[PDB]
């Protein structure tokens, strides 16, 4: 639900 | 430091090795390693430093949440009496999660957030500090939560405040940014209008501004849209 | 040790709690604190002390099969010099790995074999041993690779020895044990004849032996039956 | 292709 953990 | 006698480019370089082999702990030291030499981090270093330290805190913050559940299970009416062990270990393993965000809060402090002009950099690193500060907060419980969440709440709205200034509405950091200043809204804060609001607003701005882009942006902007949106759908 | 001071039931408990939570390593640091109490382990203790120590063996070989891959590749005809870092993190990895079966092995050795009777106890324990020193023998290169294959090779006849006197050709111990040893011949001791031999009969045997079972023993037997097929698929 | 490591 946040951002993701790698680009 | 244990990373002191390694050059820098040695620390970068095994951090990349560290992220193929899944070894995310090992990518952490490798990062912290490297920041520690003083010297400001390039683009490609920020995002190193970041998968490395999202990767151990997002396992920590699991198991927490796996044990946390038990715990509170075991406080509820017809539960057996088990023993301490569950508070125990799930302390423990909060400890070892409050320590990492600790650690990743003192980089930003010493000194990478003074040292970063750019709006690129600047923001990357406030938006840090938010979510660490978020983390903490997840499982605060005693007489400073109120000053972790407003310690979170002031980084993630000074990261904001520059990047309406100085990146485009599609700007990937910003789009990320404004997700997790939107968690944090909904999760933590107790603010679910205030989340949708940002949500929506966010996914917005960044629809009008795509027809500006690349293939290539339009692709790295839309899939944090598209998660901007699974939220929304979510929340209402 | 650091958990000298645990009480063993609480080490036990909080091995399943790290288990629920996938903290494997946390996970066999419980189950090393609960072995070295002195007493002998339970059926399901056995067991979650493999789980442990299967996990956190298995991560680091995925991430030394990573690296030492991307070593090869940088010792290829066109391949530009990187410098000493791939080497050093492979071997870092490879280290970290050794020691974490020398401390299964030193656990067997002290005092879990030993004292182990029983033929499920026993062959369990051995097929360990086998499997800790395959495990060594994989990352093995010097002039001691033969002696760790034969200590691998030895403990494992020994369980099988065990295992076809003392136990039904499904029980689900003499299975993964036959099914291990066949990985051993295949992988390890360049005798691919032998690990398809190896599995075709066990296989067979179990097979014939199924009609005595009840339904969820079946279900046992059958899972690890399934993997020896898997195999005879894939190397024939 | 090995035992399973959990039961
Ligand atoms: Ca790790
Ligand atoms: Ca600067
Ligand atoms: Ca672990
Ligand atoms: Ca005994
Ligand atoms: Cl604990
Ligand atoms: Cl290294
Ligand atoms: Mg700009
Ligand atoms: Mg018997």
């Amino acid at each position: 639900g946040s951002e993701p953990w790698k680009q | 430091g244990a990373m002191g006698s390694m050059e820098r480019a040695s620390l970068i370089q095994k951090a990349k090795l560290a992220e193929q082999a899944e070894r995310y702990e090992d990518m952490a030291a490798f990062m912290k390693g490297a920041v520690e030499k003083g010297e400001e981090l390039s683009c490609e270093e920020r995002n190193l430093l970041s998968v490395a330290y999202k990767n151990v805190v997002g396992g920590q913050r699991a198991a927490w949440r796996v044990l946390s559940s038990i715990e509170q299970k075991s406080n509820e009416e017809g539960s057996e009496e088990k023993g301490p062990e569950v508070r125990e270990y799930r302390e423990k393993v909060e400890t070892e999660l409050q320590g990492v965000c600790d650690t990743v809060l003192g980089l930003l402090d010493s000194h990478l957030i003074k040292e970063a002009g750019d709006a690129e950099s600047r923001v990357f690193y406030l938006k840090m500090k938010g979510d660490y500060y978020r983390y903490l907060a997840e499982v605060a419980t005693g007489d400073d939560k109120k000053r972790i969440i407003d310690s979170a709440r002031s980084a993630y709205q000074e990261a904001m405040d520059i990047s309406k200034k100085e990146m485009p509405p599609t700007n990937p950091i910003r789009l990320g940014l404004a997700l997790n200043f939107s968690v944090f809204h909904y999760e933590i804060a107790n603010s679910p209008e205030e989340a949708i609001s940002l949500a929506k607003t966010t996914f917005d701005e960044a629809m009008a501004d795509l027809h500006t882009l690349s293939e290539d942006s339009y692709k790295d902007s839309t899939l944090i849209m598209q998660l901007l949106r699974d939220n929304l759908t979510l929340w209402t």
